[PDB]
């Protein structure tokens, strides 16, 4: 069973971690997005289930320009399954998500 | 003591418009000074960028924000104000 | 068995924000 | 099978460049380019008929001075699974596609 | 008959505001209409958004972008145009 | 059977314009 809704709050989760509430600046920025694709990680493989996981997680200064994304995947339509979460402040939207697959 | 004569924006930002001018009215005695204190204000509360123009005399043609823009009278001085870029 | 999905999805377009031109003289 | 990384790069270029490739960005367009981009790969990496589960994703983002920052771990068998990425820029706007090769 | 007072920009550019300016100050009288007319040519040319004032009395706090900035005289009426969003 | 594997980080650092401010009185 792929627990959606639990492995939901893992996410949000990965906000409680990092300067998930600081500021969004340039010098520092690629410190926060390797680690909360990491920690998110080591939560599910503790776990050790018959899952694979793949994760990315995202992060654009709020400018004003567009951003879009596409999701096409191809898997076990009953075990395997996805799981994306969206969170903003005033610098930065940011935008993460999972992939658990079979055997 | 004021006259506003054109306003965008915002009742309670339009009263920090005349608020913190007429502390500039009384803190600064030249118009450049009494400018400067206005953006910087203005910058620091409401956010980048603003731009104040204070004089007796001068004329004025220029793009703002939607609801941040006033220019008004304190006494006899023109106060222009208003966020663009 | 093994198929195809969605697709959310996220999508945010620009804004710029609105501006007005006006202008002013003195008496 | 398995995963030829080349055998992919090559197929994310022709999507590319098939469908953002010779167009400037445009909001009413964007996500309809995205949609196609990745359900063009699928399209042809399933045709490909291997025993390999697969996930593709594709980013577009304007050019207009916002800072971008991509990241992405996973946790699969390095031996069996492996991942192509791929980078396209024109004037008005980057790009990432990365697609995934997970095996049965 | 121009004092250029400071500039940040740009030979070519100040040289044309310059000789804009003059046509502004012959045609229209209004000190409003002055600052109308480079306002506008400008945006037509170099790109919004720029920003005119013209007037006798009166100091300012603005922020420009770069080499896009100039304050001068004709005769008494000084020019404050800048560009900034 | 499994474990961890690489990353694949790629950033395009921002710019932000510049702009200077100005102060101007007139006699």
């Amino acid at each position: 069973q792929f627990i959606v809704d639990d492995v939901s709050k893992t996410i949000k989760e990965a906000i409680e971690t990092t300067i998930g509430g600081n500021a969004y600046q340039h010098d520092k920025v690629n410190n926060w997005t390797g680690q909360v694709v990491e920690n998110c990680l080591t939560v599910l493989t503790k776990e050790q289930k018959p899952y694979k996981y793949i994760v990315t997680a995202m992060i654009m200064q709020k400018n004003g320009a567009g951003l879009h994304t596409a999701s096409s995947c191809y898997w076990n339509n009953d075990t395997d399954g996805s799981c994306t979460v969206r969170w903003e402040n005033k610098t930065m939207y940011c935008i993460v998500s999972v992939f658990g697959l079979a055997v | 003591k004021a006259v506003i004569k054109n306003a965008d924006m915002s009742e309670e930002m339009q009263q920090d418009a005349v608020d913190c001018a007429t502390q500039a009215l009384e803190k600064y005695n030249i118009e450049k000074d009494i400018a400067a204190y206005i953006k910087k204000e203005f910058d620091k509360k409401y956010n980048p960028t603003w731009h104040c123009i204070v004089g007796r005399n001068f004329g004025s043609y220029v793009t703002h924000e939607t609801r941040h823009f006033i220019y008004f009278y304190l006494g006899q001085v023109a106060i222009l104000l208003f966020k663009s870029g | 068995n093994l198929s195809v999905y969605n697709v959310q999805a996220t999508n945010i377009p620009p804004k710029e924000t609105l501006v007005y031109t006006k202008q002013t003289q003195t008496t």
